[PDB]
């Protein structure tokens, strides 16, 4: 067996817009040293600086990364979403058969939620305000709040739906597995700012 | 005699993002009489863990240098660039086939919630579209990217 | 005339482990008690909260699902020996002159897996023999 693991000390970063920086811990949970390669991507999967961008982290050790905003311009009436990806790069390493040798590396990615000070409250204050419709074969969540509604559990007609975030002041369309005909109740829970599953809300679709 | 004061304070508890991967090698691969390898061989078994319940199969992406959507490509080490492809598949709780993204696309099944605790994926051989695989050592270096909810 | 003051310094965020509990002996925060009479001792100090569990201060989740964890309250005298004030009625050292820090140290989940988020406790101190 080959074993790999990378732990980031939080499951999301709430980055107060225009703050100088935040620290996040990364932990090499393995028995060999790794290189820790840290990168930020925009919401599309592809201003913020992560220091150090590459460094060695010995077996079982933990270090801190600093995420710093240097300039850039963000809307103030909603959160913005970026992604911080932390990759653990492990060390590198018959006239009749095909021998197969594969090395992996984990790239652990978490949401970097840029939050204007101008917004009032937090997502758990508004989690109940999601509304739901079925249209064009899909279940549609509308989020009137200025926060990403980071759904962590979603059930429609008693069937689990793979969650995804609902962007602020906008919507998200979820695919429906078979046999949901005439389903009515949607129950969901968001993930709070600290990564925990929040309380359960329920409503019927329109 | 008695004097008092009071205050109400808050503690913050966080859930980190922990990801693990265990890879258990499969059997060596025999070249058959006509020179092909067999399809659907268990090349190895990947167990992804540490993730929070609710994490989905579309949030997991296995990538490599060849970047062939839906496949991981293994390449000889002998300079001749013999290749074969494999797929990455697992089972959901109903025993239907599912797959994580491989080089950005899903080969099979709908998006599903990963099994609680950990999820097994199987690397299974497809074939070579080149034909004529030589005996030898074949490698790939695969990044598993998990986009935490 | 004497006035008791109780302030607090939050410590680091607490990491929930894979098994849903927290580690022991984490510095959850520091309570600073001041204003008591010269000579006041630790058995004259009683920190209480709603849960009212003897020896422990209990922190409870704000999400209405009632996750809780317990903590203990221990300070240090100038020999670095532990000072144990009563907590909900149960633990003897002279407090430092003027004011005394008390460290709130983690024990564990009261049961079940803890959900990340904010947890609260409203604490009262009663200082007797003043």
């Amino acid at each position: 067996s080959k074993e790999y693991g990378v732990t980031i000390g939080e499951s999301r970063i709430i980055y107060p817009l225009d703050a100088a920086g935040v620290m996040v811990s990364v932990k090499n949970t393995q028995d060999y040293p790794v290189l820790i390669q840290s990168r930020i991507y925009d919401e599309n999967k592809e201003p913020f600086v992560v220091t150090p961008p590459l460094f060695r982290l010995d077996a079982k050790q933990q270090n801190s990364l600093r995420i710093a905003q240097a300039g850039g311009v963000f809307p103030r009436d909603k959160e913005s979403l970026k992604w911080l990806c932390v990759k653990g790069i492990p060390p590198k390493d018959p006239d009749k058969d095909v021998g197969v040798f594969v090395q992996f590396a984990i790239n652990n990615c978490i949401k970097l939620l840029v939050r204007p000070n101008e917004l009032k409250g937090t997502p758990i204050q508004f989690a109940e305000n999601l509304s739901w419709k079925v249209d064009g074969g899909k279940l549609i969540a509308e989020n009137p709040s200025p926060f990403y509604m980071n759904i962590g559990e979603l059930t429609f007609g008693g069937k689990s739906i793979p969650s995804h975030y609902i962007p602020p002041k906008s919507t998200w369309a979820f695919d429906l597995p078979k046999g949901l005909a005439g389903a009515r109740n949607v129950s969901w829970r968001i993930i709070n700012d600290q990564g925990g599953l929040d309380r359960l809300y329920s409503k019927n679709v329109t | 005699a008695d004097l008092t004061a009071s205050t109400t304070r808050t503690a913050t508890l966080v859930e980190p993002a922990r990801i693990t991967l265990t890879y258990k090698e499969g059997a060596p691969i025999t070249i058959m009489d006509n020179g092909n390898i067999d399809t659907e061989l268990l090349v190895g078994t990947l167990t992804l863990g540490g993730y929070k319940t609710g994490t989905t199969s579309t949030s997991v992406n296995f990538t490599d240098a060849a970047g062939d959507p839906m496949y991981l490509t293994f390449t000889s080490q002998d300079g001749n660039n013999h290749q074969f492809t494999t797929k990455v598949i697992g089972k959901d709780s109903r025993d239907f086939d599912i797959s994580p993204k491989v080089n950005g696309e899903n080969l099979v099944g709908d998006d599903v919630v990963l099994a609680t605790g950990s999820q097994d994926f199987f690397v299974r051989s497809i074939g070579s579209k080149g034909g004529k695989l030589a005996a030898g050592k074949y490698t790939d270096a695969v990044t598993v990217t998990v986009s935490n909810q």
